[PDB]
RNA sequence: CGUGGAGGUCAGUGACGAAGCCUAGACCGUAAGGUCGGGUCGAACGGCCUCUAGUGCAGAUCUUGGUGGUAGUAGCAAAUAUUCAAAUGAGAACUUUGAAGACUGAAGUGGGGAAAGGUUCCACGUCAACAGCAGUUGGACGUGGGUUAGUCGAUCCUAAGA
């Protein structure tokens, strides 16, 4: 069930890296089935890969 | 029975520390959750949770402020076993620090 | 399971649907005729023409009933014409076409669904030359030798399949069909399966086998029971072991079971389009990207191919659909099938003649003659 | 194909190998010399006793660098290790082993194992790389253990023997000369 | 005296089992040895009288190949850190996915070229050897596909040089 090559992928797409996109444990029976980019930009509108909260650097101390 | 009930011990995840290197303090733990099981409950193999894992792992590898609050519950287990089918659960929950708290039974209410 | 195991108006399903298929059956039947023939009418036939037009008209006549009714109806097989030897499922893309030359041997097989509820049929004909320039030579002249010969073979074999309902199981009528077709000296074709029909389901795995002592052991033995619906196909030839010479294939289906990610976006597409389609059977005719498409699919075990096979010298076929049920009258309940193919499987037997006919006389055959009456 | 010594009747009796699997030769020899007296359900109940590691075979014979064990006072070298991953591979040769005299007709309750028989599993194309010199072959022995089960005592017997004497004249003469007096 | 080999002879022996090996089996001889039996093995064998000399064997740091004691041994310390959960599986501390906790801090294990290499990159499938523990993943193995140019180069020209 290697998936590194769907991740490399899509640092492939616009400028995503490698650590930034969230995926989903629970439909296992989609991702394995879509092993390309042909299921990839459209499983972001609906609610499914995204990014949150992330640890940035802030210049308000400056 | 399974008796199934769902209590709340006193154990800290922080002073334990004896002799052992502040990077494996993991195993450690594996050798210390287990037991704290066998001790009270009565398992060994016991299935833990991602949400579990965060409780240990706060801000940084002893995190742990002061006393902290888990609750383990006791559940049974099925799909063809080969220990005992009484494992445990613990449910971390947010707690500042633990005084004048020994257990606390928690029933279906 | 399924509630309402059994409705009325499922029975009307079948029976719109198998009214359409006879009708479709007669329309092509007529227009069956010689290339010159059609020449002098300014048409041409071809297994082409035939093949577009009857499956134009399912979909014509499917329209008028349920017509736009939440659901589907339309060609549960696409018309298929064999011609002398080749068995079946001869359903022609238009990239060689086949063209009708009088005195051939002709089956159209055939298929409708309302519904999903599927009505499917078959006949077999010889082909003759304009009316108006032959007017009725053809109609005074019977049909001989070893044509004869098959297509009687067929027929009696498909009227033994009629009469052997609730209460019988499925090797009496694969024995039957021996003995009526060595009756002749024609043997029916190895290992062919009748099906018993379900809603969206044409293939069924309970089946009625033509077999080897090898698919003897595989097959299943089993007892038809009320309710249940058969699509009994008979083939018959003066030759019985068909084979996969070297055709293109044509006619494929979908099979649920099996589940692919498909690479190319073609074939993804292609997938996509199919499963909209409403029958299992659909042919390719529906052309150039399907081509590329097909062939993943087809690879993956997505599709199911319905290959054409053949026997040189020497097929027929009669096939139609029958539902069984239990009846009570008189206070007693028996099994009763209706046929609904109809006017369209029927054959004129008086056109045939054949030296040979089932002989009760000898202890081998005896019965056969009075189930046959 | 054969077997070792037929100390009882090969017809009944069952056994199975293990070879072209991973744990060596020899270290499945120490718990099969020490299985030598047991009742085929002692050894069923002893691979759940090792996982937990609470009973170990005597390593009598490897002692060099072998360190020793707690578990020692049980019959008397304490210099004993624990057959963990033996464990999957000896119930290889049991169990399969239990099926195959029950097509003959018999019961895996009194055939006991005490002939137990272990070679070496051959090699292959195998070089070492370690200082250029010092290179010869990376060649080991995996395994080829095999176990035969044998039934309990039936009707020893153990008949007596006329055990013929040279008897002297001298002597018939004596012995009838006793039992004319105490006999 | 024994072994290998050639010629002649007892017009020998030979699936009723030759020759070779083992034999805590026996007889004869001071020493070099041979014959018989059993087991294994199933194809041409032995003695005497001659000839031929690359025939016999503990060591020349002898040559080549293979196998022990040592030994179920030493070693398995450059580079902060593992653990939990889910999917798959007979089998998981280590591959995949998600989360938490960290290392390296564009002078880095980044991202683009030349040289060497020419199918080691991509896809699918597999785990018998190798991959010095493990490892369903992989730079191991088998079956395929991709190679598209008026323009960045090269080819053309020149110094050194041949």
């Amino acid at each position: 069930a290697n998936l590194r090559t769907q991740k490399r992928l899509a640092a492939s797409v616009v400028g995503v890296g490698k650590r930034k996109v969230w995926l989903d444990p629970n439909e296992t029976s989609e991702i394995a089935q879509a092993n390309s980019r042909n299921a990839i930009r459209k499983l972001v509108k609906n609610g499914t890969i995204v990014k949150k909260a992330v640890t940035v650097h802030s210049k308000s101390r400056t | 029975l399974k008796d199934v009930v769902t209590r709340e011990y006193t154990i800290n995840l922080h002073k334990r520390l004896h002799g052992v290197s502040f990077k494996k303090r993991a195993p450690r733990a594996v050798k210390e959750i287990k037991k704290f099981a066998k001790l009270h409950m009565g398992t060994d193999d016991v299935r833990l949770a991602p949400e579990l894992n965060q409780a240990i792992w706060k801000r940084g590898v002893k995190g742990v402020e002061y006393r902290l609050r888990l609750r383990i519950s006791r559940k049974r287990n099925e799909e063809e076993d080969a220990k005992n089918p009484l494992f445990s659960y613990v449910e971390p929950v947010l707690v500042a620090s633990a005084k004048g708290l020994q257990t606390v039974v928690v029933e279906e209410d | 399971k399924d509630k309402n195991i059994l409705q009325e108006s499922v029975l009307n399903k079948y029976r719109t649907a198998g009214q359409i298929a006879q009708t479709a059956l007669k329309y092509v039947t007529s227009l069956i005729n010689d290339s010159y023939h059609s020449k002098t009418t300014q048409r041409q036939l071809t297994v082409p023409e035939l093949c577009l037009l009857t499956d134009s008209f399912i979909l014509t006549r499917l329209e008028q009933y349920y017509k736009n009714k939440v659901n589907e109806r339309g060609i549960a097989i696409p018309t298929t014409i064999d011609i002398d030897q080749i068995s079946g499922g001869w359903c022609p893309e238009i990239d060689v076409t086949g063209t009708l030359r009088p005195g051939d041997l002709v089956k159209i097989t055939l298929g409708v669904h309302i519904d999903g509820y599927t009505s499917e049929v078959s006949h077999t004909m010889v082909i003759y030359p304009v009316d108006e320039t032959k007017p009725i030579l053809q109609p005074t002249g019977p049909l001989l030798g070893g044509k004869a010969d098959a297509v009687a073979a067929a027929h009696i074999a498909m009227e033994t399949v009629v009469a052997l309902s609730s209460g019988i199981t499925g090797q009496l009528i694969r024995t039957i069909v021996d003995t009526i077709a060595r009756s002749y000296n024609c043997g029916v074709v190895p290992g062919s399966r009748v099906r018993r029909i379900r809603r969206f389901l044409a293939g069924q795995n309970e089946g009625i086998v033509a077999f080897t002592n090898v698919s003897a052991i595989p097959s299943d033995d089993f007892v038809v029971q009320s309710g249940e619906v058969y699509l009994i196909d008979l083939k018959m030839a003066s030759l019985h072991k068909a084979g996969e010479l070297i055709a293109r294939p044509g006619a494929y289906v979908r099979d649920f079971a099996q589940t692919h990610i498909l690479k190319l976006k073609t074939s993804r597409q292609l997938l996509t389009k199919i499963d909209k389609q409403g029958v299992y059977p659909f042919k390719l005719s529906h052309l150039k990207s399907f081509r590329l498409g097909m062939s993943e699919i087809s690879n993956n075990y997505l599709c199911v191919e319905s290959p054409i096979q053949i026997a040189t010298s020497t097929v027929a076929r009669e096939c139609n659909t029958i539902v069984l049920c239990d009846s009570s009258v008189s206070t007693t309940d028996r099994p009763e099938l209706l046929r609904l193919t109809g006017g369209s499987k029927t054959c004129q037997p008086s056109w045939i003649h054949s030296q040979h006919e089932l002989n009760p006389q000898d202890s081998i055959v005896q019965g056969i003659f009075q189930l046959a009456t | 194909a054969r077997y070792g010594a037929t100390s009882t009747n090969p017809a009944k009796s069952a056994s199975a190998r293990g070879s072209y699997l991973r744990v060596s030769f020899k270290n499945t020899r120490e718990t099969a010399q020490a299985i030598n007296g047991w009742e085929l359900t002692k050894a069923q109940k002893y691979l759940e006793q090792v996982l937990d590691h609470q009973r170990a075979i005597p390593f009598r014979r490897f002692n060099s660098s072998i360190g020793r064990t707690a578990q020692g006072k049980e019959f008397g070298v304490t210099k004993a290790r624990w057959p963990a991953k033996s464990v999957k591979f000896v119930q290889g040769l049991l169990q399969n082993a239990a099926a195959n005299a029950e097509a003959k007709g018999l019961d895996a309750t009194k055939l006991y194992v005490s002939h137990i028989q272990v070679n070496q599993a051959p090699k292959q194309r195998r070089r070492t790389y370690r200082a250029h010199g010092r290179i010869n072959k990376y060649e080991s022995s995996p395994s080829h253990i095999e176990l035969v089960v044998t039934e309990k005592e039936e009707a020893v017997a153990k008949a007596a023997e006329k055990k013929v004497v040279r008897l002297t004249s001298r002597q018939r003469g004596r012995i009838a000369a006793q039992k004319r007096i105490a006999a």
